[PDB]
This record gives structure tokens, C-alpha cells and sequence, in this order.
């Protein structure tokens, strides 16, 4: 029966709402590109 | 790579090439949904 009785109050309903949203987005792009090129070329002046 | 000699004549070359290519690619995707 509990602690204690009900000497006066209210009645009737309640309501309640929690909502959330989270969000999270990441896009990446790394390049990188090295070309190289070396040539030579000789001959005395026949060769 | 490429070299060449040129010179009675005389002509000698050498040639190389060398591609490697690597595509590596992974996709993940997961939901969880709970409902009471």
C-alpha cells in the first residue's frame, strides 16, 4: 500500500517527446604525381 | 629507357619499359535499428 496516501492532487495526462538527430559526413581525396624525365644526347665533330 | 648509338656504320639501342598499376578498394556499411 505504500508510504503514504493521496490527501488532494490532479488528474489527467501527460507527454513528453525527446528526439535527437546526428549526423556526420567526410569526403577526401589526396593525389599526388611526380613525372621526370632526363636524356642526353653526344657525339664529337663522326659519331 | 631508351639509348642509342650511331656511327663501316654501326647502330645499337636498348629499350625498357615497366608499368605496375594497384587498385585497392573496401566499402563498409552497416545499420542498426531498434524499435519497442
Amino acid at each position: 500500500y505504500g508510504t503514504h496516501y493521496l490527501q488532494s492532487g490532479s488528474l489527467g495526462g501527460e507527454y513528453r517527446v525527446l528526439f535527437y538527430v546526428d549526423s556526420e559526413k567526410l569526403k577526401q581525396n589526396d593525389f599526388n604525381s611526380v613525372e621526370e624525365k632526363k636524356c642526353k644526347s653526344s657525339g664529337w665533330h663522326k659519331f | 629507357m631508351a639509348s642509342k648509338s650511331g656511327f663501316i656504320s654501326s647502330q645499337s639501342d636498348r629499350g625498357k619499359h615497366y608499368i605496375r598499376r594497384t587498385k585497392r578498394f573496401s566499402h563498409t556499411k552497416s545499420v542498426f535499428l531498434h524499435a519497442r
